[PDB]
This record gives C-alpha cells, structure tokens and sequence, in this order.
C-alpha cells in the first residue's frame, strides 16, 4: 500500500504536467 | 520539501525540477508566471 502511494504521487505528477501540456 | 530532496549543493535543484518548481507554484499557489519562477529564484537563495 506504500508502493501504491508513491505510485500514486508519480502518477498524479504525471496527469498534472499532461493537463499543462495540454 | 521538494525543493529541499533534491538541493544537494545548495540550490543545486536542476532545471527539469525549476521548472516543474515554478511549475506547481503557478498551479498551487496561483502566483503569476514570472513571479513562480521568481520563487524559484528565492527557493535556491534559501536552499543555499
């Protein structure tokens, strides 16, 4: 569940800076 | 913090991370472009 949280982090950074560039 | 995890020699935080720093302070904060990158400015004078 710790995994799926930093998981989380990089995805939720990634759908962010997609949403920027976008 | 996320400023702080990746200093190393002070504000060593590269540019990918300045400008996903000013970045997310355009985002979070609502603070103006050239004023984010301006507390990228002051992120590395403190980060020192």
């Amino acid at each position: 569940l710790e995994e799926v949280n930093e998981r989380e982090h990089s995805m939720k950074a990634s759908l962010q800076t997609v949403d920027i560039r976008l | 913090a996320f400023g702080h995890k990746y200093s190393e020699e002070g504000g060593l935080i590269n540019e990918s991370l300045r400008d996903q720093l000013l970045v997310t302070i355009q985002k979070t904060f609502t603070y103006t472009r050239t004023q984010a990158q301006h507390l990228f400015i002051i992120l590395m004078e403190c980060m020192k």
